[PDB]
């Protein structure tokens, strides 16, 4: 069984200068936040430990993705990070990712916008991220696709009854998936961009994702 | 190692 | 309306040395086909022809990799070639495309070979990722959502009425994509370090698409 | 041109 009620309250209960600085000061304040709501997730901690390593570092970056675009909703034309700063369309363009930020806000935050994606239906999506059966490396990646299904049948049921009316809001949300596997991989080249020319500092937790 | 800590 | 028997007679109806030469010609000579493929899709040719041109030179690259991925279910661990020739995973190997070759049979190929996905629900997800609304330039992106939204509607009621008994396949097709869009990210790249290194001939077509 | 050669 997969309760879309717990998945809410996994969401729930992780909720709270240079721009660039403070998206890798950001990145590494949520990754902890990540693995408390990882392990809020049904059947997450089930999994073998090895298991949980492969899939955070296989999603933490969609995953933080997803989080800040739906915490970007009630900004105008911006994205919030978790430190607090508003990074707009004028500080992401002079700070040279702003082609990457507009697609964050077409492709993500607006349509997160327009549909009035709720945080079960956020959470869900995360939680389809996590339980991702294409990562390189899991024991057991059936186990994996199983939770999968069980997130997205536990979804669709919610949407049916949430919003009865909109038989394609479940389809609509699994599709913008596609934008945030290829923001997320755009997002993480800036993040090696960021690195490798040091000037930006890179904490403990990030620099840990970002390495082997 | 700090994602194996904290994961435990 | 969006009839899953035409999709299918589109499907239907554009079907049949050095591996790196080969990929590069098999490309360009499957870039003609797909113009005629998507001529078939309903409601294509009714949308502006310069959104045909931004829908087809934003989603080439995913097309043709979703269509020798399907063609590719029944060779052995390896992958066909529009020109013939198999691509299996030493060849790959030694063509120095090993890794993205696996992801293309762990992720692709042998997904499609274990669910069955038929040649309907292969176009239907073609013409999904066809009509595009996160495509740049749009003069309309919401006709093609619209679009989009109607052809995943078709989907699904064949999915529920061609297999009732495989609730999540629905769910299971769609969740291919994000796949689907980070390998033919990664296939582009190589398309370019082909066409870059001068190494591999590149026609006139596939130059075409990779140009601006 | 091409492309849009094609579509025509
Ligand atoms: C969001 C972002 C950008 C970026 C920021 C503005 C406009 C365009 C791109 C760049 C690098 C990393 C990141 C990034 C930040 C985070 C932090 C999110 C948060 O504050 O919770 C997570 C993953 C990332 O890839
Ligand atoms: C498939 C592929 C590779 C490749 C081939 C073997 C193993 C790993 C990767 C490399 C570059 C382009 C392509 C590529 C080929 C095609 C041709 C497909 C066809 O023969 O119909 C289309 C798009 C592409 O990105």
């Amino acid at each position: 069984d997969m309760p879309v009620e717990r998945i809410l309250e996994a969401e729930l209960a992780v909720e709270p200068n240079d721009p660039v600085t403070n998206i890798c000061q950001a990145a590494d304040k949520q990754l902890f936040t990540l693995v408390e709501w990882a392990k809020r997730i049904p059947h997450f901690s089930e999994l073998p430990l090895d298991d949980q390593v492969i899939l955070l570092r296989a999603g933490w970056n969609e995953l933080l993705i997803a989080s800040f675009s739906h915490r970007s909703i009630a900004v105008k034309d911006g994205i919030l990070l978790a430190t607090g700063l508003h990074v707009h369309r004028n500080s992401a363009h002079s700070a040279g990712v702003g082609a990457i930020f507009d697609r964050v806000l077409t492709e993500l935050v607006s349509k997160m916008r327009d549909m009035q994606m709720d945080k079960t239906e956020l959470g869900c999506l995360r939680a389809i991220v996590l339980f991702n059966p294409d990562s390189k490396g899991l024991s057991n990646p059936a186990e994996v696709e199983a939770l999968r299904e069980k997130v997205y049948a536990s979804l669709e049921a919610y949407c049916k009854h949430k919003y009865p009316e909109q038989p394609g809001r479940f389809a609509k949300l699994l599709l913008r998936l596609p934008a945030l596997r290829s923001i997320g991989l755009k997002c993480l080249e800036h993040l090696f961009f960021f690195k490798l020319i040091g000037d930006t500092p890179i904490d403990t937790f990030l620099m840990e994702m970002l390495e082997a | 190692k700090i994602l194996h800590r904290l994961l435990q």
